[PDB]
């Protein structure tokens, strides 16, 4: 080796110490896909999640010694067969429907497509699901009136302002998943509502538990 | 008679070594398994197939011919193996505990640090360590005769207060420090299991429980003879010399067959072995 | 009326089909048949750059065939010198989605794209001894599939949007828009000249567009699926095309139609990347059983294998000299084969 | 939006075309004339690689 | 882009004395440093290198042992710590930046130096002393090396060098073939093993000066004796 | 004779 070629070696070796560093530090961090539907309201959502102390978009949660990133893919005209891909190693999809737009033209139908289109890729098999019903006091305001009987097959629940619509809805949106490998951590979020980032926290601590779990031959 | 003993001996020896260098093969073999509990996991499995290949006919054979004709250096040499494979498969069940109660009592936090870097880096200091710690074996291994035609290869330790202090520091760090450690880490991991199927949770606390349940009773006895042994002496090798403490060590490696049917060939793991 | 707008296009549909089935005198297939075919072509890797912590989604070659850029996942771009196996450069992007990268062809700038729908453009050779970006392109609305570099002064760039856009990095703003497309546009590929490019798109259709003029000349379409790689033959008249359906294809400029097809039963999965020999006799095809293949461009007789990755191999790359093959897979190590 | 597509498939009908016959020979000549300078197909001597 | 030097002065002979380089517009952290200091009337002659991390210290056997090498990343300073200075010390120390990659050029810009006054080897040769010079005319500079430069990857290591009348030197041209950045075309460079030749055509202003040849092979850096072109 | 037992 020459005099200028193992300088280049030791460049290069320069080089491949930082690249380790940055790889660990980008390997302490968590990454989670939030996937809003249609007029679903997420921009508020991440509005009050980031208030209370917390082009693809990236927001950082700096949570306990954890970071994690809520990668949200705000505007894409790209039918998400191309580049659903790139998120083969996140940990668990943030799927936020709406609660009170099963009368608009319907738009829920189109909701529960989505998310069984979404659940049954075959990229998120090592990934659990989130879901967050935004919008529940407006279905408390919404609830009368509505008699979701005729927009919904069943329903055999009493046509009145009990939440079995809540828990119908739930149950809809529950059961189109492949049974018995994934589990779904819904939860009913209104527009003012601190304990998003909590629930957020659980669900993916038990998600990496339940990881652990089956990786370190303990079941 | 002795019928029944050498036939358990052959039958632990066989099942031992197959099932220990089955799980090499395939662990080394595989590419793909390569988790941070599976090396782990091969390095018992070595240490395992050590301890049977070592410790088993050159603790029966001597005990059937009355004679150990195999010299000095032999003696020396099994003696070594058999004080570091002991070691190093007790202080990897405890590495094994500790790595679980880190992964599953607090998932996030240990996270950032429980990769396969750090499961050799502990694999290695469990093993230097134990070879550090077991050399008072083969130093003090001398082969005296006591009358015509035995050679009774055992160990002169230097005097008293040796005996004892080597005796109660190998009890201490051995069985009661891994016990208590293990026992204490599996009982934390079964709370954390209980706070939240139903089923499979109560299967995994069985098995817990059996490991734990098994490893004290298997390793209770063979540290228990030594310490009435390197206390009294005679008292000791009056009561049980020819007969018994055959069987308790049939009980101590009785631990090579467990390990690998409790831990590998469990689990479903052996689809990848028959896929193998 | 409406109606006279589906009536002529499907009277010019009929008729431009029965013109291009007119000129159809022999298959290439049969004015090839007195040829020796290559027979069998072992290649090994003479090389493994191992930099990457995560997938590997682009690569390019430099004009010297020494140099070689790569973008993964980890929000890295690495200049590997191929010849030592060494790092040149390692620079850390904005947004760690980058599914395209280039290197410029006078070996100053290199450019990389992804879902933040922006191009950046980083400037290598200046003083300061850093790597900053020198322009960021932003007027697309879709994820920047494809990115070749034309002048140090000019770039194309294709999109999600159905969109192919010149830029002139100097002002930053587009010249030209092609937009003829109706899905999306996944690769991208420019003449040994530069005064044309092709284009595949998602609806299973190559469009061939004139720089200078900005319109579609002319449209191929004979796949049945999306067009995920293209390449340009050699010679300029020819280019090839991998897609979803496992069957790469060879059309012709002048005959204004498709030659052949190079489609094996064993081989179901896509096709994710494909490149020319320098003498356009071979035909490199990446595929997602993470093994690339060698096809015969005249005689479309499979002649080899290279078997060396462990996931699928997202990029390929052929030099200039023709003196080797790099690929790059989803296991973060691209090899060099020669 | 119904006139563009009309419009661009009269500019691609009137093309001139020539016979898949003339593209294949052109091809093979290609093929043929730069074959000895293609170190994939025709590989080097051990020397010659710079790998 | 700018070096700027600190100390010198009279220092008494076998006292001890600091150099402090403050190095600003550039990523001094990725980019190795050489002092190269300058007798009063003679050429110049390598004396520390120092790579990019600290992990390579090089030093010439003239000042090997006495002499000490040193930088600070945050502040972005060199340091050489000199101690029992000689009467062959009295000389006007460089500091120069060079970065090494595929297709660099090191030893590109050199800074302003200090002054000091204290009360085997390639040995290059350039026998040309002073060449008389026409402006308009092209010109040409003669270098010898002891053995051949070229090494085994083909990269034949000389440099060269111009220093103005009152200035620090610039690189002209490195590996003997490539013009550097901020160079007039009409320079060039062109040689066989141990004899390289420069060619100036249609010689133009402010290129009064004088010219050294430089070696990069096993670090005793060697320069030449230099060649003046005097009108 | 033989007391035998060499622990484990």
């Amino acid at each position: 080796l020459s005099a200028e070629d193992k300088a280049a070696v030791e460049r290069s070796k320069m080089i491949d110490r930082n690249l380790r560093e940055d790889g660990e530090k980008a390997r302490r961090e968590l990454k989670l896909l939030l996937l809003g539907t249609g007029e679903s309201g997420k921009s508020t959502f991440i509005k009050q999640m980031r208030i209370i102390h917390g082009g693809i978009i990236e927001y950082p949660f700096d949570l306990q010694s954890v970071i994690f990133r809520m990668v949200d893919v705000g505007g894409q005209r790209s039918e998400r067969r191309k580049w659903i891909h790139c998120f083969e190693n996140v940990t668990s999809i943030m799927f936020l429907v709406a609660l009170s737009e099963y009368d608009q033209v319907n738009r829920m139908e189109e909701s529960k497509a989505l998310f069984r289109t979404i659940i049954t890729y075959p990229w998120f098999q090592n990934s659990s699901v989130i879901l967050f019903l935004n919008k529940k006091d407006l279905l408390e305001e919404k609830i009368m009136y509505s008699h979701l009987v005729d927009y919904f097959p069943e329903y055999d629940g009493p046509q009145r302002d009990a939440q079995a619509a809540r828990e119908f809805i739930l149950k809809m949106f529950v059961d189109l998943n492949p049974d018995s490998d994934k589990i779904i951590y819904s939860h009913f979020t209104c527009a003012t509502d601190t304990e998003n980032i909590r629930f957020v926290f659980a669900a993916v601590k038990d998600t990496i538990l339940q990881l652990n779990l089956k990786e370190y031959n303990l079941v | 008679e002795l019928a029944i003993r050498i036939t358990l001996y052959a039958v632990i020896f066989l099942m031992s070594v197959g099932g220990n260098m089955l799980i090499i093969v395939v662990l080394g073999l595989s590419r793909r398994l390569r988790t941070v509990t599976n090396a782990f996991l091969l390095s018992l499995a070595v240490s395992d197939l050590l301890l049977a290949v070592a410790c088993m006919p050159f603790t029966l054979l001597p005990n059937l011919m009355g004679t150990f004709i195999f010299g000095t250096v032999i003696c020396k040499a099994v003696s070594y193996l058999m004080g570091v494979s002991v070691s190093v498969s007790t202080l990897s069940l405890v590495a094994i505990a500790l790595e679980r109660y880190s992964a599953i009592c607090r998932p996030l936090q240990a996270r950032v640090w429980q990769t396969r870097s750090h499961a050799a880096r502990v694999i290695v200091a469990t093993w230097l360590l134990s070879g550090l710690l077991m050399v008072p074996y083969p130093v003090y291994t001398v082969v005296q005769p006591v009358g015509p035609r035995v050679l009774q290869c055992v160990h002169r330790w230097p005097s008293a207060r040796v005996r004892q202090t080597w005796s109660v520091l190998l009890l201490l760090l051995l069985f009661f420090i891994p016990g208590v450690v293990m026992a204490v880490a599996y009982g934390l991991i079964s709370r954390e299991l209980y706070l939240g199927k139903l089923l499979a949770k109560k299967r995994v606390v069985r098995m817990l429980l059996v490991i734990v349940v098994l490893f004290f009773l298997c390793w209770l006895p063979v540290y228990s003879a030594n310490t009435w042994r390197a206390f009294d002496g005679p008292g000791a090798h009056r009561a049980l010399s020819g007969a018994p403490i055959s069987f308790i060590h049939l009980l101590s490696y009785a631990s090579a067959c467990v390990n690998p049917l409790v831990y590998c060939f469990m689990h479903r793991r052996f689809r990848q072995a028959c896929l193998e | 009326e409406l109606d006279q707008l589906r009536q002529e296009a499907e009277q010019l549909k009929n008729q431009i089909r029965d013109a291009r089935k007119a000129c159809a005198d022999a298959t290439l297939s049969q004015i090839t048949n007195n040829i020796d075919p290559v027979g069998r072509i072992q290649m090994r890797t003479r090389r493994t750059l191992r930099g990457h912590l995560a997938k590997i989604y682009a690569m390019h070659w430099g004009t010297d065939s020494r140099l070689l850029v790569s973008a993964s996942q980890d929000g890295k771009l690495i200049i590997w010198d191929s010849y030592t196996t060494n790092k040149v450069h390692a620079i850390p992007l904005r947004s760690s989605w980058v599914m395209t990268c280039a290197y410029a062809p006078s070996g100053n700038y290199v450019a990389c794209g992804g879902l933040d729908n922006i191009c950046s453009i980083y400037n290598l050779k200046t003083r300061e001894g850093n790597v900053r970006v020198s322009r960021e392109l932003a007027g697309h609305t879709g994820y920047l599939s494809c990115c070749r570099f034309l002048d140090d002064n000019q770039i194309v760039t294709s999109s999600g949007d159905t969109t192919c856009a010149l830029w002139d990095i100097e002002t930053g703003q587009q010249t030209t828009t092609f937009t003829g497309h109706t899905g999306d546009v996944m690769s991208l590929s420019l003449a040994p000249d530069t005064r044309l490019f092709v284009s595949g798109a998602c609806d299973a259709s190559a469009k061939l567009w004139d720089v200078r003029e900005g319109m579609c000349r002319q449209t191929f379409t004979g796949h049945e699926s999306d067009i995920n790689a293209i390449c340009f033959f050699p010679n300029g008249n020819a280019f090839a095309t991998g897609s979803d359906d496992a069957t790469c294809r060879l059309f012709d400029l002048r005959a204004d139609q498709e030659l052949m097809t190079y489609s094996h039963d064993n081989i179901i999965c896509g096709i994710t990347s494909v490149s020319f020999s320098k003498s356009g006799r071979l035909l490199l095809a990446g595929y997602d059983d993470f093994n690339c293949n060698v096809w015969d461009a005249l005689k479309a007789d499979r002649a080899g294998v290279l078997a060396g990755h462990d996931n699928r191999v997202s990029c390929l790359g052929v030099t200039d000299d023709g003196m080797a093959v790099a690929t790059g897979s989803w296991d973060s190590f691209l090899k060099i084969w020669n | 939006q119904a006139r563009k597509l009309v419009e661009q498939l009269k500019m691609e009908a009137n093309i001139d075309r020539i016979k898949v016959s003339k593209a294949a020979a052109d091809l093979m000549a290609y093929c043929e004339a730069h074959a000895k300078e293609d170190p994939l197909l025709t590989p080097v001597p051990a020397s010659e690689n710079p790998f | 882009v700018q070096l700027v030097e600190s100390g010198g002065g009279l220092v008494q002979p076998g006292g001890s004395r600091k150099l402090s380089c403050s190095a600003s517009g550039f990523a001094f952290s990725s980019f190795g440093m050489h002092w190269v200091r300058q007798a009063p009337e003679k050429g110049l002659e390598w004396v520390a290198y120092i790579s990019s991390g600290s992990g390579t210290i090089y030093y010439a056997d003239t000042v090997k042992g006495r002499f000490t090498i040193s930088r600070d990343d945050p502040k972005n300073t060199l340091f050489l710590q000199m101690t029992s200075l000689r009467s062959e010390d009295t000389a006007m120390y460089y500091c120069v930046r060079s970065i090494y990659y595929y297709g660099s050029s090191p030893f590109d810009f050199w800074g302003q130096g200090t002054t000091l006054t204290v009360s085997s080897d390639i040995v290059m040769t350039q026998a040309t002393s002073s060449v008389p010079v026409t402006p308009g005319e092209s010109v040409s500079i003669s270098c010898r090396s002891s053995k051949s430069l070229l090494h085994s990857n083909g990269n034949t290591y000389l440099y060269w060098f111009l220093q103005r009348p009152g200035q620090s030197p610039q690189l002209l041209i490195y590996r003997m073939s490539n013009l550097a950045s901020g160079v007039p075309d009409r320079f060039s460079g062109s040689g066989s093993g141990t004899a390289f030749t420069l060619t100036i055509s249609r010689l133009e202003a402010e290129d009064v000066g004088v010219y050294y040849c430089m070696q990069h092979l096993e670090y005793p850096l060697t320069f030449g004796a230099g060649t003046k072109l005097e009108l | 004779d033989y007391m035998g037992w060499m622990d484990f």
